[PDB]
RNA sequence: GAAAUUGAAACCUGGCGCAAUAGAUAUAGUACCGCAAGGGAAAGAUGAAAAAUUAUAACCAAGCAUAAUAUAGCAAGGACUAACCCCUAUACCUUCUGCAUAAUGAAUUAACUAGAAAUAACUUUGCAAGGAGAGCCAAAGCUAAGACCCCCGAAACCAGACGA
RNA sequence: CCGAGCCUGGUGAUAGCUGGUUGUCCAAGAUAGAAUCUUAGUUCAACUUUAAAUUUGCCCACAGAACCCUCUAAAUCCCCUU
RNA sequence: CUCGGAGCAGAACCCAACCUCCGAGCAGUACAUGCUAAGACUUCACCAGUCAAAGCGAACUACUAUACUCAAUUGAUCCAAU
């Protein structure tokens, strides 16, 4: 349910969970459905950082 | 034919190999403008290029390997001497 | 196995699995040794005590299990004092 | 947003929408494979 | 039954007659190796087929340079009946960054850093 | 009149088979080639005490790589232009 | 392989059916075959007008004819000024450890003649701790779609008829 | 056309057996055994294929792996480095 | 026709022949050969088979006492008896 910039989206997310992984994350980005598919569990992660960003 | 002898002269056993005959462009235009390297020559540039990367990259490998082997025996060297000194005998001997 | 059946036309359950075994929803298979009734007079205490142990099934008995039993089998139960409750899920599992 | 607002105003230079142009999403139809040709003729698998 | 062949320390130890013969200098042993595979590793033990694969020697003729040190020459002296090995020698030295792309291997075994095709001067 | 039992090459009785004089020499030759690879195998320029762990570093290094790649493996991304531009295909002249 | 229980829709005149080896066997259960029960075909093609019949041109399989043949060889290829002469080359399918094999099938042409589906899993959408247009599943699941499973052949067995 | 008629039906009988199995192109691909009225077949391993996860795999330095016994075998296992 | 030892198969494992040899289908002593539980082995799959620290309960301060000696010394499911 992602709408608007996806990629802008990727950069966050990829900044987010590099200091985490110790790497660049594995993403995919679906432009045509909006969603960012991430290679791993993040979802606590995620929830709390997107409940965080006002979303 | 004449293997043997092109590889007493330093030369390449196959003509084809290194050398004027094949590395050389064949043509240029008429006016003096040099043609654009042939791409068998930019092939042979870069797999060469890569062998000599190769040849450096395992000589600095030994050499730095070398020194680190020496290193540890210097340091090895030094470690018996400091457990020489301890406490003054003392006994019958004192 | 019959893969469609005759008047339902759907897929039937061998039920000479369902006698023997007994699968948990993370889905392994359950069996009790073969032999743990018979002749335990000629079987010493250690060997006799494995016979009594309820072990699992590897791949390709779990997975010959699963095609020989139909979805029904394969639901999560919430049986009331269930002995197996705790082994219905796994619990720090890699890969 | 370059998602949604992108998304409709590059539609329309685009040529209406009819039955002639539908695809399915890629990947949404794995090709059928029929025993014929060198491959998967002869025994047939 | 044919196995992997052990073959005698005695058989690597060169005599001073052997260095005369192909001028090699024990005191001052070659850093690198130049090893050319000449022999097809078909009808060959599978274990010579995987060392060949294992050094970079798939093709044939094709010059390959492996470091003169006794984890390489074990490698080597498996599969020594289906190689040439020759010492990489260097009249200029190492080439440097300024002429890496000037080098070329001839076939005396000699990697020269300059190469302008042309005649010498003498 | 002279025929050989069974096959030539293969049984009890055999089809002789003879040395000819340049495979004579073709064998003398490999074996003066293997010949010089014993004398070159003879001088190490380091021990294997020297050697240990001297390109442990760029080892390991190469091997991440490969880890890097096989964990990196993921579908593509997907743009909303891709399916769009199937539209093209009744595009027309006005 | 149930049952209790549950409980919906229902406007004939349509076709991502066949088009003369297809679709009924069918132009017909006729011709023909059998004492009988029974078995069971093949095919037609002008045009608005035949009360326009010197009409409706032509080109297309195998088979021939126009037009037999010239050293030598899986009949071809590389070629060549030149068809051949030169050089190179042990048909195909099946079956096998292995087939030019003197193992199998095939005169040839046209038409017909042989991969059907669950269980999960994967892939791509939807929605999401919910999914699904009562049922079912669910400790990221669930719903929907795509995608995998041939042809011919016995000697027999049984029931009911028809035959000295 | 009788070691037991013929016709129809069950019947598209069944066949671990034989034969056949239709467009183009590319890629990976030859595999210890065990059980079986089983060795003309199957099922499980092994091998092979695809997808996926993440981490060592192969080649191998010392050190190490038995007495009894006639061949004091070629070798193997283990194994960092590379 | 099942099981075990030895040679073939000399040194980790494995390895066939209607190959060369010898055996097994028990016996004896206990009556905690009670219970339970880490980690392992495994007859090339599976089934089956094998070894086990700790702990509970015993024994025990004499008892090479703690999963008897022994090489094989054996038979799945259904079913039947209780
Ligand atoms: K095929
Ligand atoms: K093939
Ligand atoms: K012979
Ligand atoms: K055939
Ligand atoms: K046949
Ligand atoms: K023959
Ligand atoms: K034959
Ligand atoms: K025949
Ligand atoms: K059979
Ligand atoms: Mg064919
Ligand atoms: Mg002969
Ligand atoms: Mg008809
Ligand atoms: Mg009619
Ligand atoms: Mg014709
Ligand atoms: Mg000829
Ligand atoms: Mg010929
Ligand atoms: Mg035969
Ligand atoms: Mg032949
Ligand atoms: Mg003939
Ligand atoms: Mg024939
Ligand atoms: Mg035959
Ligand atoms: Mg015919
Ligand atoms: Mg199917
Ligand atoms: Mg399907
Ligand atoms: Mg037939
Ligand atoms: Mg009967
Ligand atoms: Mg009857
Ligand atoms: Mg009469
Ligand atoms: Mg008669
Ligand atoms: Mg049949
Ligand atoms: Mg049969
Ligand atoms: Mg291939
Ligand atoms: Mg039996
Ligand atoms: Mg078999
Ligand atoms: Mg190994
Ligand atoms: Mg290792
Ligand atoms: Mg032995
Ligand atoms: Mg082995
Ligand atoms: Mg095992
Ligand atoms: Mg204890």
């Amino acid at each position: 349910k992602v709408e608007g910039d996806i990629w802008a989206l990727q950069k966050d997310v990829e900044d987010f969970l590099s200091p985490l992984l110790g790497k660049t994350p594995v993403t995919q980005v679906n432009e045509v459905t909006g969603t960012l598919r991430i290679k791993g569990y993040f979802d606590q992660e995620l929830k709390a950082w997107l409940l965080e960003k006002g979303f | 034919a004449g293997g043997q002898w092109r590889l007493q002269q330093g030369l390449a056993a196959n003509p084809s190999g290194y050398g004027p005959l094949t590395e050389l462009p064949d043509w240029s235009y008429a006016d003096g403008r040099p043609a654009p390297p042939m791409k068998g020559q930019l092939r042979r540039k870069a797999e060469r290029e890569t062998f000599a990367r190769r040849v450096v990259l395992l000589s600095q490998e030994m050499d730095a390997g070398l020194q680190a082997w020496q290193l540890r025996q210097q340091k090895l060297q030094e470690e018996q001497r400091k457990q020489e000194n301890a406490l003054k005998p003392k006994g019958a001997s004192l | 196995l019959t893969y469609f059946s005759a008047r339902k036309g759907k897929r039937k359950t061998v039920k000479a699995v369902i006698d023997r075994f007994l699968r948990l929803h993370c889905g392994l298979w359950v069996r009790r040794k073969a032999g743990y009734k018979k002749k335990l007079w000629k079987k010493t205490p250690a060997r006799k005590k494995r016979l009594r142990e309820f072990v699992f099934c590897n791949k390709t008995q779990s997975k010959l299990l699963d095609k020989m039993t139909t979805s029904f089998w394969k639901r999560r139960n919430w049986y009331v004092d269930d002995p197996y409750q705790k082994y219905h899920d796994r619990t720090n599992l890699k890969v | 947003q370059g998602g949604g607002a992108r998304a409709l105003d590059l539609l329309r230079g685009l040529p209406r929408v009819s039955l002639a142009n539908l695809k399915p999403n890629p990947g949404s139809k794995k090709p059928e494979r029929r025993p014929r040709g060198r491959r998967r003729g002869r025994k047939c698998g | 039954k044919f196995t992997r062949s052990r073959i005698p320390e005695k058989v690597f130890q060169a005599s001073p007659e052997d260095h005369e013969k192909y001028g090699g200098d024990p005191q001052n042993p070659h850093k690198l190796h130049i090893v050319t595979r000449i022999k097809s590793t078909r009808r060959r033990p599978y274990w010579e087929k995987d060392i060949i694969k294992m050094l970079g020697l798939e093709k044939a003729h094709t010059p390959q340079v492996h470091k003169n040190i006794p984890s390489v020459n074990a490698k080597l002296k498996v599969v020594k009946h289906l190689i040439r090995i020759k010492p990489l020698k260097l009249p200029q030295g190492l080439p440097a960054e300024e002429n890496m792309s000037n080098t070329c291997l001839k076939s005396t075994g000699e990697l020269v850093v300059q190469w302008h095709l042309k005649p010498v001067e003498q | 009149r002279g025929r050989i039992p069974g096959r030539q090459w293969i049984g009890k009785h055999r089809r002789p088979r003879f040395v000819s004089l340049r495979a004579k020499q073709n064998m003398i030759r490999r074996l003066e080639i293997e010949a010089e690879n014993h004398y070159w195998l003879s001088m190490p320029y380091m021990t294997r005490e020297q050697e240990r762990g001297h390109a442990a570093v760029r080892r390991r290094e190469a091997f991440e790589a490969i880890k890097a790649a096989a964990t990196s493996k993921f579908p593509p991304h997907r743009f909303i232009a891709d399916q769009l531009d199937h539209l093209n295909v009744t595009k027309k002249w006005s």
